[PDB]
RNA sequence: UGUUUUUA
């Protein structure tokens, strides 16, 4: 018989390895494979999907309206709304993109970022959506905001418009984790004009905001989420 | 080198590098391209 | 692979920012679209984000304690632990339930290992070299009654014996009825008013019976048995909205009364970072 | 060369459905609904293909989206068990198979605010209120063309109506993972989504199980010009497609 | 030596794996093969052939009378027999084909039923052999029953009818244990016109019903049996 | 690969493809053919 | 199963042996090289580079001081400094030379000594760098000193002397530690001439003194140092 | 032969044999032969 | 040509 020599960390049960194993139901034949739409092979497909931010983050419970954005009228050089970019954390947390981050420890690339207005359409309004690149503090005016990286947005017969966070940071991984040294920025948005209300209507219009990745975005170092909880094992 | 007759006693694939997010992104019967008005 | 491409002013026509996400479609807009860009590459695969990176790593699925005592004077060796039974499922430790109702449907091979540990917490001499039998029970086979029942025999049923501290590992092809496994099923075993909702045994992976062959020691021993589930050759249908709430029940989609609010409130108003 | 893609016809059979404010149709994961191939085929039975006479538009009974409508939820195929052919043959066989064209209707002037989500998701299994094990009750998960109320009050064996949660313990704002169209008041007065067959068997019993479930939500809330009806109508309009039933059969009685 | 790593489950004894051993008896040279007739090389032959169903599953201890359908002279549009199709259970759970069949988990496949008179030459009768597939109930008139799958059945000189049971199934398979969700239906039979019988002949004429496999007939998963038992091994 | 001498030491053979059910369904001396009268 | 016979130190952990082992991060990417300047390879290369020595080795605390030796106007036929050559010891110890050397038990090849002078350049110098080789005692005066290998240093316009010491042993290898059998020799400097200071400048000048391998040099057998101890785990 | 997926399942290299010392001993914009005067 | 890449 061949001399063998066993390593030490042999017996060892490693929940990552991914070893042969012997089949407990030999020459059994598995049903036949059919064709169901929808097959995910990567989560980096789907994470590219916009969804909905609570970042009306304000209610005593969760509530539509978390997802609802107030616009006021003939409100002039003042802002919408503010949020920094842990994207593992905050208004982002219960998002696809912030849920499938949680999944992992590491993440890299550029976000998307959408708002769609809701407003009536013979209404009229111009925002300035801002990226606070890290090291400098969350724009408290729109002259500060207007510095970084913004889109300014006439809203109009297209209702939504696209802001791209572009991947702005020194080290080429930041933490899903929310860590001071790997701090993607802020975001706000601004009055660029005014919100311009028809004759006959009143009250707050809204917006919708949505995240979504890159093409170019990373993660990695899978890890357990924080997201879900149990103290007992569940029962049928 | 399979050590057995079954196929689920093998190891995992590894990587399925066909992505394709278009069936998630883009599931619009006409064509929509980037830079183009949404709707016309 | 091209992460960013190089891309200069833009004064076009074409505004790629300006969309309808009305239509349902995410543009795949990029920072080349809204900034100006340099050329960086990907240098990155993906690999990790694969399904069956993602859904294919070991979790603990069941854990169960089993006493080896002697068998004299007992009437129920299933509720005198002196063996127990799991109805195989996924959806018992929700961490890796969460993982898998990412998806609708799921077709995996599996791979189990069963982890047994021993424990004497009153006077002992000794630990007992005890050996578990694992036992496949699949739905119409007789589960075992008795601890040594006729059923351990295990003649056409999958059985596996190993030692207490010790470990065992067996793959499991797909042993589903369907296509795919449903994580969800919007249905019912019939039309019936009182049948049950989204139950069904679509998903009925089988049952799993454990003994302690050896006879009885003087002293009790108490075996905690943890099993633990990696899913191989893994595919994904219909990704879904991820699970916000606690789980109450198995194969339920069913949340407490009274839970608290999961979207994180802010310290401030919407314009605070 | 002009022309436009907000004007939309859809003829199927002997019915027409016109738009003129459309948002691009979804065709939900870049799938169009087809017949069974008998590659995937399990069921030897010659398949019944009842053509025209089902592969037709049966609008729903409308609703009504005030300030304070939470949404609307219908189970597919559960809600057209009454419209038509498509009906009694969905009672009358074992199997069947059917892809959908969706399509919701809500109109409004340039001066009216709103949101809706109109989203379908497959093996929408519903969340009991009583929570635990309780489960929910056959009658309360096939509704018919009535659908489900999501501002309603709960029912003993009834499904939870928190809209907030859909109805399941997920997030509203994570719906747009599935295939979702917004009719945007001021941008849309028409979704679209047309649904292939979505289910882990190749053909399926249509009376004890619903594939896809159509979801209507008021995301930005309905806000009307001074002094108008604080009322609009949402209309939804199915069309089976690709539609095939198997193992005729006498006529299934269900609850109720 | 070789550096070797030992995976967990070594040492575990699977009564399910393959794998190679030494012989007890080295150089044994084992007796000739010689023919035997009769060689099974698969279940799925056997499986084909007809076994009697004991039908008339209404007496107190097994009888021969048990496997005779009892069919009664000018009864018209009435019931011959009536029966579930769960083939490891009730009328089927003794037969070869359910005596296999229980010895696995899962089934798919077209069953064959046949029916074989036994009545006089110079009797007559057209008799409705009716499958009604799932979802509905068994048929408790003829006009019910002869809406699903039915063969009508002329009685002459061929003295046996074939009715297969079509894969009427929306799952790929069933399970051989009773479960609703994959219940195969019912089967019935019916008075088409009616038994008539010669004169000088009486009383109750009799069906013998068969159950087979087709060849499109499929087994999986292995299982023991709950048709054998024992407290006590045995002795010579 | 066999680690062994002996033909009792090798592991089982899988499957014999070859069925032939006729042996035991149709074991007659004339041949019957489905759709022909059994008897004439 | 293959036939195996374990060996003896089998299970054992051995912390030299370089074995493969198992991923506890499957399919986990590794951030991206970029080029960093200053590549190491081999201690070799660094080894290579000169440092200086604390050959002023008497102070009561470390000092520059200790880097700086002293030379004295207007000494005829006098000593500068001396040295043994044990490198891993002595004035040589707290030197990169020194501390790769005592992380290693055998030594070989020459080494290169360096002295620059920092005295007036309107100041003149002769010193004579001698090596003794081992065997006889460190040089007593300067006409024992220049028989061993030595090199006169006219001090001018260049300011440093580069003194290699051969490689002067009849055993291969030298051990890092001091020993007896190994020992270097001794290293030495004197007054060739004298050191005369220009008009107006007064006191000691001082020369530096550094320390480098020559290519030649060898190093094996890996060893823990001794210049660094800890009684606690450290906390952070 | 490596058993693993994974590059960090495998062995060390070994040695690099490129060594350059220059860029530590000899780290200056001029070119400094031995022998020539250091500075001129 | 208010043109975008690639190479010396």
């Amino acid at each position: 018989g061949l001399p063998t020599t066993t390593l030490p960390g042999s017996g060892q049960f490693l929940t990552t390895d991914d070893r042969q194993s012997p089949s407990a139901l030999p020459n059994y034949e598995p049903t036949p494979r059919i064709h169901i739409p929808g097959k995910v092979h990567n989560l980096l497909e789907i994470i590219q999907v916009d969804t909905l931010i609570p970042m009306n983050n304000t209610h005593t419970k969760d509530e539509v309206n978390s997802y609802l954005i107030p616009l006021n009228a003939n409100r002039q050089n003042e802002q919408v709304f503010g949020t920094n970019l842990f994207i593992g954390d905050g208004v982002f947390k219960t998002t696809l993109l912030g849920e499938i981050v949680q999944y992992y420890t590491h993440w890299s690339g550029s976000l998307r970022f959408s708002l769609m207005y809701t407003g009536p359409a013979l209404s009229s309004a111009k925002l300035i959506l801002a990226y606070t690149p890290p090291g400098a503090r969350g724009p408290q005016d729109r002259r500060e905001a207007m510095l970084g990286t913004h889109v300014v947005w006439d809203i109009g017969l297209q209702s939504t418009i696209v802001m791209t966070i572009p991947w702005t940071s020194g080290v080429q991984f930041r933490y899903t984790d929310p860590d001071t040294y790997t701090s993607a920025g802020f975001l706000s948005c601004w009055y660029q004009t005014s919100l311009i209300l028809p004759p006959e209507t009143t009250g707050q219009v809204y917006l919708l905001s949505f995240i979504s990745a890159c093409p170019d975005f990373k993660l990695r170092l899978m890890k357990d989420t924080q997201t879900i909880s149990q103290t007992v094992a569940l029962t049928e | 080198i399979n050590y057995y007759k079954d196929a689920a006693s093998t190891s995992s694939a590894g990587q399925s590098l066909s992505m394709d997010p278009s069936k998630f992104t883009e599931p619009v019967k006409d064509l929509m391209l980037k830079g183009a008005p949404a709707l016309n | 692979t091209v992460a960013s491409i190089s891309s200069g002013p833009k004064h076009t026509q074409k505004v790629p920012i300006l969309t309808a996400n009305e239509t349902g479609a995410t543009m795949p807009v990029l920072p080349s679209d809204s900034i100006e860009t340099r050329t960086t590459y990907m240098h990155f695969n993906g690999s990790e984000t694969d399904v069956e990176c993602f859904l294919g790593r070991a979790a603990c699925v069941h854990v169960t304690e089993i006493q080896n005592k002697d068998a004299t004077g007992i009437d129920n060796h299933r509720e005198a632990k002196l063996f127990n039974d799991w109805k195989i499922n996924l959806s018992s430790l929700v961490q890796l339930r969460k993982k898998l109702e990412l998806f609708t449907y799921v077709r995996f091979d599996s791979e189990y290992t069963i982890l047994a540990t021993a424990s004497q917490p009153d006077s002992a001499n000794y630990s007992s070299n005890l050996v578990v039998q694992a036992m496949y029970v699949p739905p119409g086979a007789p589960n075992p009654k008795e601890w040594d029942d006729y059923t351990w025999q295990s003649a056409s049923n999958p059985s596996v014996f190993f030692k207490v501290g010790d470990t065992s590992r067996f793959s499991v092809p797909y042993v589903g009825l369907a296509s795919a496994y449903n994580c969800f099923y919007d249905g019912y075993s019939h039309d019936d008013a009182e049948t049950q909702y989204g139950i069904t045994v679509l998903n009925h992976m089988g049952s799993m019976a454990f003994r302690i062959v050896n006879e009885h020691d003087e002293h009790k021993t108490l075996v905690k048995i943890r099993v633990y589930h990696r899913a191989k050759h893994v595919e994904a249908w219909i990704p879904r909205a991820p699970r916000a709430l606690p789980y109450t029940s198995i194969g339920r989609t069913n949340y407490p009364k009274n839970t608290e609010p999961v979207i994180k409130k802010r310290k401030g108003d919407i314009k605070s970072y | 060369c002009g022309y436009s893609d907000r004007v939309q016809q859809i003829t199927l059979g002997n019915s027409t459905i016109t738009t003129q404010e459309a948002a691009n149709a979804v065709v939900c994961y870049a799938e169009w609904p087809e017949y069974l191939p008998d590659v995937d085929a399990s069921d030897v039975n010659k398949t019944s293909k009842p053509d025209t006479s089902v592969c037709r538009f049966y609008t729903l009974d409308s609703k009504t989206w005030t300030t304070g409508s939470k949404g609307w939820c219908w189970k597919l195929p559960d809600a057209l068990k009454d419209m038509g052919v498509f009906g009694q043959n969905m009672f009358f066989h074992s199997l069947g198979r059917s892809g959908y064209t969706v399509h919701v209707q809500c109109n409004a002037t340039k001066f009216h605010s709103g949101c809706l989500l109109v989203v379908v998701i497959p093996e929408h299994q519903l969340a009991s209120h009583e929570g635990g094990n309780v489960s929910v009750k056959y009658t309360f998960t096939h509704p018919g063309e009535r659908g489900i109320d999501l501002s309603s009050a709960n029912e003993v064996g009834g499904p939870v109506k928190d809209v907030i949660y859909n109805m399941n313990g997920t997030l509203l704002g994570n719906l747009l993972i599935f295939p979702h169209q917004f009719i945007n008041l001021r941008t849309n007065n028409t979704a679209t989504i047309v649904i292939p067959y979505i289910n882990s068997v190749p053909i399926d019993s249509m009376t004890r199980h619903n594939n896809v479930s159509l979801m209507v939500i008021p995301i930005a809330p309905l806000t009307v010009p001074t002094g108008a009806t604080p009322s609009l109508p949402i209309t939804v309009t199915i069309a089976p497609m690709c539609t095939e039933f198997s193992g005729i059969r006498s006529k299934s009685i269900v609850p109720q």
